């Protein structure tokens, strides 16, 4: 089943990157719709081919082509999405706490630098793009920090970073949090479930225990199984197996949410 | 009910042996066992309690089921919402929460130099005395009476709340039971049952009504069918049939008709349909 | 609907709904392909629209073309992923905290508060919560001011355009 | 006298007031006929109080099993419509397993089929109270003619 | 084997926690039980520790523990370590004083809240000082103990001063033969009446060179210079006004000068300990135990009942303050359910209330009495001296008041020069050690036998099971499937009777 | 984790229609032929100081001398 | 040797859900939307029920003033001739001075639990006025005076009512023992109104029904509910407790109950 | 956990918990008779 899973991975890859290179090959002068460029470099950065898409993505933001969706689109496919599959079936046994460990040595810095300039470019399109409308008030002040797509976008960020090694792991619970602060960017819950989940990685249970208590307080309705998930997840870390236990008894007795095969 | 009285599981475990010494030191062991384990069960079911107060997420499953009944008790159709379905949720977590905290101080009351595992009111779980089980025969030798003797002991565990964790770890004890003592497990659980009034239902008494032959010598075997009786869940369309003339034909209603055979939008002659199991 | 929905609830009837996530469609139905694809493509599209056809046989779309179109735009949200992470509620910015210099109760304890109302973790500010606890700003003989634990950016904005509104 | 307190008075167009608060409040009562803004009767008041009461402290049978399912692990099939009705019910029962001298052999076989047999017994008990409680028709399930 | 590992490892390492591979295999280190007894056996039941209460006739289990120095001597100022004449008496007759204050808080609402702020518990406090002061000090209460003798307020305030002990026109003349509860604020007026990293040393240098000798200063004058510039940074403030962020060098705002990094007041330590404890968690209201200790005048949170002639059963309430008039703690003057006659503090009603609707302030988490708190014991430098009366262990031909008679008795010394010594036994000679003794079982279930003690001990068969031996039975075995017994489903009404013959009901 | 769970499940789970046969004298000594047969394959052993300490010895008989844990009960 | 493991304190035995800890400022924030036991809503130390009435109210609203009064008293007969003789002109100003007067009076009454709503209307109504008159264009700048002086005078007025028909009511948590009197006077109003509202003329089956059934569980615990419905249950137990109570306590008494039961042993 | 925390954490302890020595010498212990000049 192992070498299944790699003969697969390489398969797909190596067509992905016969596809790069006919592509180029037929635009040594021709220039192909944004949306094929997007899709392929979403391809390439999904199977990890990331110094492959940075290219493709500068010339599309100077082209001045890309939108608060596809910068998170990218974002998020930066984090390696296939890849990170592969090595969950092949190499870290299929756990998924292990995955996020060995995703982090591939490039994990040099990955999370080019993340970090996505999100320069993507938060100075957005302040363009919404400066550039004139139907919203003025909220001068407000822009574009106030907005979905800020939110949107840090949350790929976190998620990203998540599985770029321990430096920015560690992180995440970290200035990144205090920048989105300082930024006034209002957090969704994706942003505490990444919190919680990069806390948990950490292995520090105290305050990832406290923002799922903050949650509980506040915004109870949006709780999602994500938070169990994470927790189950850093009490493993811990070996505080007792503690793993209680959330499991408390999830079985809170049917909502659901859940997941990943938390079973 | 509140304190001791209040439970939903009650096990039992009757440990017998061939000395009253022999069972109430089992029973002293099996209790410093069973207040122990109780007690770290319910501790841990204190906390998801006390989290689940704090603050939570209402489950629609929940909700559909309190909007399930078609009339309510105020007129008819009723609409609950997820704030008052939450409102019954946190009744319900605070009972809980009290008689967790009652079997968490009972636990803790009893101490070496002062203990009395007899009482329901001071430890956690209680012995209760059952008399023993004495049998005399006399017999030749001029005759010699000679009795067996076996002595009892009830151990007795209500929680408000069924934890197979518990079960388990009450279970696991006929494994390191004492010396030529044995030990049988009473369970009383609370089970939901429903009455499905479609397989059993109410009608009027029959027109020829049954007679004391029916129920003759060996009448259990040659006039009486297992209960519940079928009822035809399929029926038959017969010639020129109107939609609604089915539905009367079936005492159901056309509405609930369309619901059960939403795959025909129109009836046929000979064809198969599906009767609501509501019709009469 | 549903940002403008999540924006409005976010004050209590916003700058949340300036921007979402989705792009405008092209006038095309490559364009539309590519949207899809491009909003939705962790899960076949096609295969959804496919499927979401006939309900207990009925063609919805060649009958009740609405029906149809909401069942697959409800089933696409559903099995697409990426939906659930564009469509969340805007919750609020949580604060970090440290105990108080003198202990008074180990429950209550100084807030850090963002420059709209120098990191954080250098000092010791930390995550820290439960039912029972307190954030203050602490100054002195202790002296308290006690403080939001929560920090609504989106309903500080709405507060503060209706006071730029008040002063137009 | 220094301990006495003045009973406070108060009018009819204040509890009306107070009545549509709690109506705007609860929107879904006066839909579903709890309450009603009117308040003509004297005792209309302490009535639509009383049905406040009544909705607070009522639990549907469909309701409360579905509550005992979550929190306190109640098994069991759980009925949703109108023509099922859920019957909270104790089925006490006795599991004696050997180990003494039936444990390990031969005779453990059939010695536990014995046990088993003669442990046979299910005791099945509800109480009339809870099974007097409203159908999902609306009506009491178990009125004092049934 | 990770590089995540390996990088958790060393920042948790830097950080000062517990790493997460010393969690790898799981240490049950030796338990308090474990050691105490161990503790008691090495020591022969430790005579000298134990106090005189455990040498007394029929002792309670507080006086069967060892002494301890509790939580309650740290606010009092006086204590020198060490005995001495009327100290120990006074500590604890400001024990009880404390006492006194956390019953009348109890009764008054005036108790400590977890949401505490200073403000607020200033505001309690100086509340219940009022009160404390208002009301007079309850002398049944005061509760002696067989160690020391019972000491009169006019001799105790007659050697110590009239400070120490004051009265309320003494207190009134801070801020007449009469005792009032102790007050925080008037304790806080008497006490203001009182008024260079990697630095080697020289041998590591004898072996260094002279290169490294010039590198090695320019190090260290670097580190000097670093530091010093640190510290004038200190010195330097401009008050750090946020329009510049201003340093130095030309409390206006942003608060200047933040760099990077009464334990004499008796009543103020011990209330301070007191939200502590209740912030903590420890201490709070609770649901009631028949053993708890149920008396007369114990401040208890019960839920009001509501009568109501339609209802089939009791109507509870919110759970309000009231005093416990009587409980009768026989079984045949409760049958059950329970009762406790309790008076309101609203419209003062008496009424019987089930005991499950009772609530106590626990002073700790373990009970069996959590309402009381705890007593420390006086400590003796020759424990090995000691002596009491066999005969009359407790002191009652001794008594406190005067009778008319007296003056008609014969003299002392006769009876003294032999009764005394003839009655009077040590401490010593009261108990011995016996090979059942040593024999004996742990009370207690032991994790796994401990063999530390299996050279003196012998025929010692433990009286429980210990875990470990309950775990290794309970993992031998495996379990039955239907044990689960779940139904999720329901009752099959046509088919389950009717199952394949093989396996037929 | 399902190789895991099913090792789990071998370790502690039986039916009731094992357990009705779950002690034959055949079975059981097959078990004790297999182990003598194959300890080596598949048995664990194939600290000290508890099983080594001294212990007190009753030099004469029992009616002599009555026993210690006799006397103590 | 104490351990590798994590230690941890026994967890609490304090019931946390009866225990009430001080208000926190989102708590009191939320408090329009928490729900409550009549103990949470009417506690001895505090009164989460005041707190919310408090909420309401509108801060920094001064009581209007002896000048001001008696400027609004003069200005609807007096101003108008002084500052113009046109008999239509008169006849505006009259026509609005009452408008404004039945707008003030029914924002006061109206838009109560609703501060935010209050405000809005208010101002708008203000407003409006305030551009109607400015195209109007009368002469001097006394319409404004008394249009500030009316806009104080209906803050006051809202204010007023609010800290003496709905605060003053409810501050004595003590004459109310502390909610649970409240129920206590529900239950007793109901049994003596049985023939009232149980009857079989008096509510459906249904209802009947649903009683028994709320009345007949082992214990009947009481239902915690939302602050404006506290308030409501207060009011109206308040309301009943009179017709309950002896001809010699329907006044003064010294709490709520006080005569509601005849045999209860007090002390003293 | 299969083993409480109850027994092998320091936390949770019980203050009121004895030696398993002291009670039963106690219990043992002989206490001569009051004796008084008539009775």
């Amino acid at each position: 089943e192992r070498e299944a899973h790699m003969r697969s991975f390489n398969i797909s890859r190596a067509s992905v990157l016969q596809r790069l290179e006919q592509l180029s090959g037929d635009r040594k002068q021709e220039s192909l719709p944004p949306h094929v460029r997007l899709d392929l470099a979403v391809r390439l950065a999904q199977h990890g081919l990331y110094q492959q898409a940075t290219p493709i993505v500068d010339e599309l933001h100077h082209q001045k082509a890309l939108h608060a969706g596809h910068y998170a689109l990218l974002i998020n496919a930066l984090a390696c999405p296939r890849l990170g599959q592969r090595i969950l079936h092949c190499d870290a046994q299929c756990d998924p706490a292990l995955t996020y460990k060995l995703l982090g040595d591939e490039n994990g810095e040099e990955r999370a630098q080019e993340a970090y300039r996505w999100f320069d470019l993507a938060l100075t399109s957005l302040a363009v793009d919404c400066g550039g409308r004139t139907q919203p008030s003025q909220f001068v002040r407000y822009l574009p920090q106030g907005t979905a797509a800020a939110s949107h976008i840090t949350n790929a960020l976190m998620r990203t970073l998540l599985t770029c090694g321990y430096t920015h792991v560690a992180a995440i619970p970290d200035s990144v949090y205090d920048r989105m602060g300082s930024m006034g960017i209002s957090p969704t819950i994706s942003t505490y479930e990444l919190v919680m989940l990069a806390l948990s990685l950490q292995g520090n249970m105290v305050e990832a225990e406290s923002i799922l208590s903050f949650l509980r307080s506040h915004h109870s309705e949006h709780i999602t199984v994500e938070s169990f998930n994470a927790l189950l997840l850093g009490h493993r870390e811990a070996r505080q197996f007792d503690c793993c236990d209680a959330i499991w008894q408390e999830l079985v007795d809170r049917r909502w949410p659901r859940a997941s095969p990943l938390t079973a | 009910e509140d304190g001791i009285r209040g439970s939903e599981v009650t096990y039992k475990i009757v440990l017998e042996g061939f000395w009253d010494h022999h069972v109430m030191k089992l029973a002293e062991d099996v209790c410093m066992f069973l207040k122990d384990v109780g007690r770290q069960i319910v501790e841990e079911k204190l906390v998801a309690v006390r989290r689940l107060l704090q603050g939570g997420a209402v489950d629609p499953e929940l909700l559909a089921a309190f909007n399930c009944a078609r009339a309510g008790p105020f007129g008819g159709y009723d609409e609950y919402d997820k704030e008052e379905v939450a409102n019954f949720l946190r009744s319900d977590l605070r009972r809980l929460e009290e008689q967790c905290l009652s079997v968490i101080n009972r636990c803790n009351v009893p101490v070496p130099g002062a203990t009395n595992i007899y009482d329901p009111h001071t430890s956690w779980p209680h012995v209760e005395k059952l008399e023993p089980w004495v049998r005399m025969a006399e017999f030749w030798t001029s005759t010699a009476h000679y009795e067996f003797r076996k002595f009892f002991r009830v151990i007795i565990c209500k929680l408000p709340f069924q934890s197979t964790e518990f079960e388990k770890r009450m279970y696991d004890i006929r494994h390191w039971l004492h010396r030529q003592t044995s030990c049988e497990f009473h369970t009383i659980y609370r089970r939901n049952v429903i009455h499905d009034s479609a397989v059993f239902p109410t009608e009027h008494d029959p027109a020829t009504p049954t007679t004391h032959e029916h129920h003759r010598m060996f009448s259990f075997a040659l006039d009486w069918q297992s209960a519940p009786v079928n009822r035809l869940s399929t029926d038959t369309v017969r010639e020129g049939e109107n939609w609604d003339a089915v539905a009367q034909r079936l005492g159901c209603s056309v509405g609930e008709l369309k619901d059960a055979n939403a795959e025909r939008e129109t009836i046929e002659a000979g064809v198969v349909i599906n009767v609501p199991v509501t019709a009469t | 609907q549903t940002l403008q929905n999540s924006a409005v609830e976010a004050v209590g009837a916003a700058p949340w709904s300036i921007l979402g996530p989705l792009t405008a469609i092209g006038p095309t139905a490559e364009d539309t392909m590519v949207w899809l694809q491009q909003h939705y493509g962790d899960v076949d599209v096609m295969s959804i629209m496919r499927w979401a056809r006939f309900r207990k046989g009925k063609d919805l779309m060649a009958k009740d073309r609405p029906q149809y179109l909401a069942r697959a735009a409800a089933w696409i949200e559903l099995l697409s992923k990426r939906n659930r992470e564009m469509e969340e509620v805007p919750l609020t910015y949580m604060r970090k905290s440290k105990p108080l210099v003198l202990g008074t109760n180990s429950n209550v304890r100084v807030a850090w508060q963002t420059p709209l109302m120098l990191l954080a973790r250098e000092e010791g500010y930390v995550f820290h919560h439960s039912n029972s606890s307190r954030f203050v700003e602490e100054t002195y003989q202790p002296l308290h001011t006690e403080v939001s634990v929560k920090e609504d950016f989106q309903r500080l904005y709405y507060q503060a355009q209706k006071h730029h509104k008040q002063q137009e | 006298n220094m301990n006495v307190v003045q009973r406070p008075c108060i009018e009819d167009g204040l509890l009306s007031l107070v009545l549509e608060a709690v109506t705007k409040r609860h929107p879904n009562w006066v839909k579903a006929g709890v309450i009603q803004t009117t308040l003509k009767d004297p005792f209309d008041a302490l009535r639509w109080m009383m049905h406040i009461f009544i909705r607070l402290s009522y639990v549907p049978h469909a309701g409360a099993a579905t509550i005992a399912r979550l929190s306190r692990r109640r098994i069991g099939p759980i009925g949703l419509e109108p023509h099922q009705f859920n019957v909270p019910a104790e089925l006490g029962f006795v599991e004696q397993y050997d180990n003494l001298q039936y444990k390990r052999y031969d005779w453990q076989g059939w010695y536990q089929r014995m046990l088993d047999v003669h442990n046979r017994n299910v005791s099945l008990r509800c109480r009339i109270c809870d099974l007097q409680r409203l159908d999902g028709n609306g009506v009491q399930f178990v009125d004092m003619q049934t | 084997q990770n590089k995540f590992d390996i990088m958790r490892r060393e920042d948790r390492l830097s950080k000062g926690e517990q790493d997460l591979t010393e969690r790898n295999t799981i240490h049950y280190g030796v338990p308090i039980q474990q050691i105490v007894d161990e503790f008691v056996f090495r020591h022969r039941n430790a005579r000298g520790e134990r106090p005189l209460d455990y040498f007394k006739p029929f002792p309670n289990f507080r006086a069967l523990r060892l002494n301890r120095m509790y939580r309650d001597v740290e606010g009092f100022s006086l204590m020198k370590q060490r005995p001495e004449f009327l100290e120990w008496e006074l500590f604890t007759r400001y024990r009880q004083h404390h006492q006194q204050r956390r019953r009348l808080a109890l009764l008054h609402g005036l108790e400590p809240v977890a949401n505490e702020t200073a403000q607020e518990r200033d505001t309690r406090r100086h509340r219940l000082d009022e009160i404390c002061e208002r009301t007079p000090f309850d002398e049944r209460e005061m509760h002696v103990n067989d160690d020391e003798m019972k000491v009169s307020v006019e001799t105790l305030r007659s050697w110590f001063g009239v400070y120490m002990l004051p009265s309320p026109t003494v207190v009134n003349a801070v801020l007449d033969t009469r005792e009032h509860v102790l007050s925080g604020r008037y304790l806080n007026r008497l006490l203001l009446l009182e008024s260079v990293p990697h630095e080697q040393p020289q041998e590591v240098l004898r072996h260094f060179s002279a290169e490294e000798r010039a590198m090695y200063e320019q190090h260290v004058k670097e580190q000097t210079s670093r530091q010093l510039g640190e510290w004038e940074r200190a010195m330097k403030r401009r008050r750090w006004l946020t329009d510049h962020q201003q340093y130095g060098h030309v409390d206006r705002c942003e608060l200047e000068a933040f760099p990077r990094n009464n334990r004499g007041n008796y009543v103020e330590t011990q209330d301070s300990i007191w939200e502590e404890q209740t912030a903590s968690g420890q201490e709070g209201w609770s649901p009631a135990t028949h053993a708890d200790g149920l008396r007369e005048g114990l401040p208890v949170r019960a839920r009001r009942p509501i009568f109501s002639s339609s209802a089939e059963q009791r109507i509870a309430g919110g759970p309000q303050r009231a005093v416990i008039i009587q409980y009768h703690h026989q079984p045949f003057f409760n049958p059950e359910p329970r009762l406790v006659k309790v008076a309101f503090q609203c419209d003062g009603t008496i009424m019987e209330v089930p005991i499950s609707d009772v609530m106590i302030w626990q002073r700790r988490y373990h009970g069996p009495e959590r309402t009381v708190g705890d007593e420390s014991r006086r400590y003796n430098p020759a424990a090995m001296r000691r002596y009491v009366d066999v005969t009359d262990p407790f002191n009652e031909k001794t008594s406190n008041t005067e009778h008319f008679l007296d003056k008609y008795e014969p003299k002392r010394n006769a009876d003294t020069v032999a009764d005394k010594y003839r009655t009077t036994k040590q401490i010593t000679e009261i108990d011995k050690w016996t090979r059942y003794d040593s024999a004996r079982a742990d009370n207690y279930r032991p994790l796994s036998i401990s063999h530390r003690r299996d050279y003196i001990r012998m025929g010692y068969i433990p009286r429980y099971t210990p875990w470990e031996w309950i775990a290794i039975q309970e993992a031998d075995q495996p379990l039955i499937a239907e044990q689960i017994r779940q139904d999720n489903i329901g009752t099959s009404y046509f088919f389950s009777l009717n199952r394949y013959w093989r396996y037929k009901a | 984790l399902m190789d895991e769970v099913e090792d789990s499940l071998r370790k502690f789970q039986t039916y009731r229609s094992r357990f009705y046969e779950w002690g034959r004298a055949v079975k059981q000594f097959d078990f004790i032929e297999f182990r003598r047969r194959n300890g080596w394959l598949y048995d664990l052993h194939l600290a000290v100081a508890t099983a080594e300490i001294p212990a007190f010895f009753n030099e004469r008989p029992a009616w002599e001398r009555p026993p210690l844990e006799e006397t103590l009960y | 040797t104490l351990h590798n493991q994590r230690s941890a304190a026994p967890e609490s035995s304090v019931s946390q859900s009866h225990t009430v800890n001080a208000p926190t400022v989102d708590e009191c924030e939320m408090l329009a939307e928490r729900w409550g036991t009549m103990n949470y809503w009417h506690n001895d130390t505090f009164p989460r029920l005041v707190v919310f009435l408090k909420k309401l109210l509108v801060p920094d609203v001064s009581p209007l003033s002896p000048t001001a009064e008696s400027l609004l008293s003069m200005f609807e007969k007096v101003v108008i001739p002084k500052l113009t003789s046109d008999e239509e002109d008169r006849r505006k100003l009259v026509s609005l001075w009452s408008e404004t007067t039945l707008q003030a009076e029914a924002a006061v009454t109206k838009f109560l639990f609703q501060r935010g709503s209050f405000e809005s209307m208010l101002h708008r109504i203000i407003t409006d006025a305030l551009e109607k008159m400015s195209t109007l264009a009368l002469g001097g700048q006394e319409g404004n005076l008394a249009l500030e002086a009316l806009k104080r005078q209906t803050l006051f007025k809202r204010n007023d009512f609010i800290q003496k028909r709905l605060i003053d009511v409810v501050s004595n948590s003590a004459y109310l023992g502390y909610g649970d009197s409240v129920w206590q006077v529900f239950f007793a109003a109901v049994e003596a109104n049985e023939e009232n509202l149980l009857s079989d003329r008096a509510t459906t089956d249904a209802i009947r029904a649903a009683w028994e059934g709320v009345m007949r569980e082992d214990v009947v615990r009481l239902p915690d509910v939302t602050g404006v419905v506290a308030l409501y249950l207060t009011l109206v137990c308040i309301r009943e407790s009179g017709r309950l109570v002896p001809e010699e306590l329907k006044e003064l008494s010294s709490g709520l109950e006080d005569g509601v039961r005849p045999g209860v042993r007090k002390l003293q | 956990a299969n083993i409480p925390r109850s027994v092998w954490d320091p936390a949770q302890h019980n203050p009121n918990w004895s030696d398993s020595y002291g009670h039963d010498i106690t219990n043992r212990r002989a206490w001569p008779a009051r004796k008084w000049t008539v009775g």
